């Protein structure tokens, strides 16, 4: 037991391989869904049958402080015209010891949206560019 | 249209449209006065 090794939501490690995107700073929305189909039996009141049908992986929003290395992301996104590349990503959650609690690796990524910084003279914060990521499956 | 089928197959809720058209009932079997104008 060793007083267990509980999960946490601060220590992590977010990275994208391939183009020199580097390490990100915040994940969101990592989710897998299936699309159940509801067929209602006519002669048996009481419930609707639930039958599984396919699985579907939702998009992921990754955020990081606006660093001068943001030119790489715009280069990657605007490379669709001349040919794109799908590198392999990773999303890992850690405890403060630096050990591993669960490691997910995105099979193939693809940019979807890039919400840039929201400049504002009165708001004291730090610009957080958002890079949405498309998905193809988990790794194992 | 049948809906809400009960157990053992008997229908329960049924909606039935109807189209009706009338049938004629025919064959039900000139003095005038005079005014100054």
């Amino acid at each position: 037991m060793t007083r267990k090794d509980p999960g946490s939501s601060i220590w992590f490690s977010l990275a994208i391989d391939g183009e020199s995107l580097g390490y990100f700073n915040g994940c969101e929305g990592l989710s897998t869904q299936v699309e159940v189909e509801q067929r209602q039996e006519g002669g048996n009141n009481g419930f609707v049958w639930q039958l599984p049908t396919r699985v579907t992986y939702s998009n992921i929003r990754l955020t990081r402080p606006l660093t001068p290395d943001t030119a790489k992301v715009a280069k990657w996104i605007s490379s669709v015209q001349t040919g794109i590349q799908r590198p392999t990503a990773q999303i890992s959650a850690l405890r403060a010891d630096g050990s591993l609690v669960a490691r997910w690796g995105l099979i193939d990524v693809l940019p979807v949206s890039w919400q840039g910084p929201s400049l504002d003279p009165g708001s004291a914060s730090v610009a957080n560019e958002v890079l949405e990521i498309a998905h193809h499956g988990f790794t194992d | 249209q049948y809906t809400l089928f009960g157990t053992a197959g008997v229908p329960i809720r049924a909606t039935c449209q109807m189209g009706l058209v009338e049938i004629p009932g025919p064959t039900p079997n000139r003095v005038h006065r005079v005014v100054a104008g």
